[PDB]
DNA sequence: ACTGGAGAAAGAAAGTGAAAGGAAGATAAAACGGGATTCATACACCGTTAAATACCGGTTTAAAAATCCCGTGGCGCGTTTTAAAAAATCTGTGCGGGTGATTTTAT
DNA sequence: ATAAAATCACCCGCACAGATTTTTTAAAACGCGCCACGGGATTTTTAAACCGGTATTTAACGGTGTATGAATCCCGTTTTATCTTCCTTTCACTTTCTTTCTCCAGT
């Protein structure tokens, strides 16, 4: 489901996440292929907070999106230096849906992998949610 | 499609604009993609997707030792660069096919 | 005492989840081979001359060419095998309206 | 119980690319036979060495002005060493089917 792009330097090359596959491809008809780079999801994720360390590894969506960052998990073989992009952009729907996806995603990088709040790696997009016109 | 020919190292791509009537692009790509791993087509070493806001554009690379006329007609003989239309023309005239 | 139905025991055959391992794949590090520069340095081209070699006239002689008899194996013919290439026949697949169905998360 | 996001099978015609499957054809082979060719023993002739001498033809030598060979720096190519994997296999376990042994109510 990546849409990677080609740009070979990690640190000029973003990242987005989107809730779906309608979102998915309207954000993929719209990008610029040279350093962008588009993940889709699938609904609300797992709470890593109130589930278990096997039950949160035997999951698709985590795995898939560990895979795409490519670091490594469980802070053995977690190495903050293995990133494939310097700039992960959370860009969800306008809706309060989205400020519940975005809490999830935000208690997830917080509690699985510190070092790239720390650093400084995360954004969140604006969207907007209304357009008025007259005449 | 086209040939364009570098002034000075001399290497020549292969550009393409426009894909005939119904047909994937990416079915397409993947079908050239496949044809090169199994060895079938020689004379690809690059291949890679840059349509933009402005047009389709698709590059293909050559080897050294090829040359772009004839991978481009093994293209058109095995991939969908071409494809066959035929023309039936039916409908109903007064509640009747002809 | 005897009969026939029914439930419980016991025994044997089939399906099952887990099993080294090994050929069969797959993925990285390494050794390789083929172009762009940079000159110093050895190589290409031009006058001079002693010397080494080609050439002619007439022998000759020993070696090679020419000739005859014969007895064989190496080509030629006819008839079979056997891979190799070509023609013929099957197998998938996608286009667009229709029929009917599946799964994961939060509180 | 309200919300967020997803997935798959088949039917109907038609055109074509790719994968088996017969069918035909040219090369390789075997058995038999005969005559073309080469060996051996005489005649014959001529190619080249040898003496002259003469008349050219080449190679070594001394100046100028380049074109190239070894060295350096890269990047696509191919090898080799190194990981994971699905079918074969048994095998102890479990399950499920078939026969037997009583109970036992009724007359």
């Amino acid at each position: 489901k990546l849409a990677d792009c080609q740009e070979r330097d990690p640190a000029l090359s973003e990242l987005y996440l989107v809730e779906g596959d309608s979102a998915g491809g309207s954000a993929k008809q719209g990008r610029n292929r040279k350093n962008q780079a588009i993940l889709p999801l699938k609904g609300k994720i797992l709470n890593v907070e109130k589930a278990r360390f096997d039950k949160m590894l035997s999951s698709q969506e985590v795995a898939t999106l560990i895979t795409a960052l490519g670091c490594g998990i469980g802070r053995d073989e977690y190495n903050p230096d293995k990133l494939r992009y310097h700039s992960i952009i959370i860009m969800t729907d306008a809706d309060v849906d989205g400020s519940h996806i975005r809490t999830l995603l935000l208690t997830f990088f917080y509690r699985q992998m510190p070092e790239i709040v720390e650093r400084g790696h995360v954004y969140i997009a604006q969207p907007p949610l209304y357009k008025v016109k007259k005449g | 499609a086209e040939v364009e020919v570098d002034a000075k190292t001399g290497r020549e791509t292969i550009i393409v604009h426009e894909i005939p009537y119904q047909v994937n692009k990416a079915r397409l790509i993947e079908k050239i993609a496949e044809l090169v791993k199994e060895k079938r087509v020689e004379g690809i070493s690059a291949l890679r997707d840059e349509s933009d806001k402005d047009g389709m554009r698709i590059v293909i690379e050559v080897k050294r030792d090829a040359v772009g006329e004839v991978v481009l007609n093994n293209l058109y003989s095995q991939t969908q660069l071409q494809v066959s239309f035929g023309i039936n023309m039916v409908a109903l005239h007064h509640g009747q096919p002809k």
